[PDB]
């Protein structure tokens, strides 16, 4: 890599003193060293760099946000210095648009990993960079886009195969998702061994009827990206007991329990007055989830909090509920009706994360035709009673009854978690 | 898009530094 041109070779000296200082761990030291080569040396591109690097390092030690704000700046500086070399300038935007996203600046990445597409229009690298940018802030027409360029010119890009496949299976693309997913994992190219990919081609050949998917979970389990070929989950605390089916005892949450199903009249009550006179409370599942059939939540809670005009519907619900913290401070459930008809398939999925257990109380339950499948032990439900499963293995759901089945979702923290954990964990 | 009962989305957490 080389990152010094003509003027910098010259005062090497002075940048290897203060790079010495930064790789020896005297990050404050160090800040200072390259601030003063950049204000003895304001056109130096390997300062410049030096003073940014310094700056993250620093971040890192202060857990800031915003120092880290101030290198995110210096990158950019260095790009706009003269006689600036090649490496050095890709570098520096990498960086930049790295850290950018790691502040959730996704805006901002994005103009940065356009900045450097246009400056290495070659770089088939920086493309498939640009494609992960545009992923992130939702917008899979571009990035789908972007990876038809890079696929165009490089047809066997497997980092840009998975991505191509990850965009066709969320737009339902199912059978065309299956050899982009299947030849990006195998190509083993850097960036290909990663769950959601393995996740999403079994899952993608589950729906077509293939039965290699489980291979493919039993390849993902001893690469280490499930915790098991049944429970496939991807955002996990590990450790924490894994199980599809619980009981209420082992769960620890009797109180709660007794509370739904001794007032389970009011919640199914106030559910049916949703859907006689507010029915449009009741939003269709919007996760691809079904093969055929009709599906709404009503959700009252969401990441641990309360929706105010949910609550309006549902008042009394809402009141019995907030007495339960274990369930309304879990920021990855939710708490919410769900409301399905005859003629469902629910595909067999899984939820994002284990830590969180997911109750089911019934509460308008056909005689016939309703049952939920759990790993390999199938059930039903019964009106005023809870069924309790962890999500995170693989569940699937059948309505073929002659009426209209409600039940009440609660989901809570798994009860192994301390509330330390509970307090840092990332919402979902 | 939110990862409510799936792993639908490219990522499933929000992004806001350390
Ligand atoms: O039966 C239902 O309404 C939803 C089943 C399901 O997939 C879940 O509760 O996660
Ligand atoms: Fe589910």
């Amino acid at each position: 890599p080389k990152l010094l041109n003509k003027f910098d070779k010259t005062i090497k000296a002075e940048l290897d003193a203060a790079e010495k200082l930064r790789k020896r761990g005297k990050i404050e030291e160090a800040v200072n060293a390259f601030k003063e080569l950049v204000r003895k040396y304001p056109q130096s591109p390997r300062a410049r760099y030096g003073k940014a690097q310094c700056e993250d390092d620093l971040a890192e030690k202060r857990r800031s946000n915003e120092v880290l704000r101030g290198a995110i700046e210096t990158y950019q500086e260095v790009a706009s210095l003269p006689d600036v070399p090649a490496d050095l300038l890709k570098l520096s935007l990498k960086r930049r648009s790295d850290r950018q996203q790691f502040l959730g600046h996704m805006r901002g990445s994005l103009l940065t990993l356009q900045r450097l597409v246009q400056l290495f229009p070659n770089d088939t690298s920086l493309k498939n960079d640009l494609g992960v940018g545009y992923l992130l802030i939702g917008d899979n027409d571009n990035a789908k886009k972007v990876y038809e360029e890079v696929l165009s010119v490089t047809p066997n890009d497997g980092f840009a195969k998975v991505h191509y496949g990850f965009i066709l299976k969320a737009q339902n693309k199912i059978a065309e998702s299956i050899p982009y997913l299947k030849e990006g994992i195998e190509s083993g190219d850097p960036g290909t061994d990663d769950g959601r990919f393995y996740f999403h081609l079994g899952d993608a050949m589950q729906r077509v009827g293939n039965k290699e998917a489980y291979k493919w979970y039993e390849l993902g389990h001893k690469r280490g990206h499930f915790a098991s070929v049944w429970q496939r989950s991807l955002y996990n605390v590990n450790g924490l007991k894994a199980q599809p089916w619980w009981t209420p005892k082992e769960t620890g949450y009797t109180e709660l329990v007794k509370s739904l199903e001794r007032n389970w009249k009011l919640i199914r009550d106030e559910g049916l007055a949703v859907m006689d006179k507010a029915k449009g409370l009741f939003l269709p599942e919007d996760e691809n989830l079904r093969e055929k059939g009709d599906w709404s939540q009503f959700t009252l809670w969401q990441q641990g909090r309360r929706n105010e005009n949910a609550c309006k519907g549902a008042p009394k619900t809402c009141t019995l509920l907030e007495k339960f913290p274990e369930t309304t401070g879990c920021r990855r459930g939710q708490i919410k009706y769900s409301i399905m008809h005859p003629g469902t398939h629910v595909w067999p999925h899984t939820g994002p994360t284990n830590c969180r257990l997911r109750m089911h109380l019934g509460l308008v339950i056909p005689k016939e035709g309703c049952k939920i499948r759990c790993a390999n032990e199938t059930k039903t439900w019964e009106e005023g009673k809870v069924l309790i499963f962890d999500d995170s293995f693989e569940h699937e759901v059948w309505q073929d009854a002659s009426s209209f089945r409600l039940i009440f979702i609660v989901d809570v923290w798994h009860p192994e978690l301390t509330p330390q954990q509970r307090r840092s964990l990332p919402a979902i | 898009g939110k990862c409510k009962d799936g792993l639908g989305e490219y990522t499933c957490t929000s992004l806001e530094g350390f």
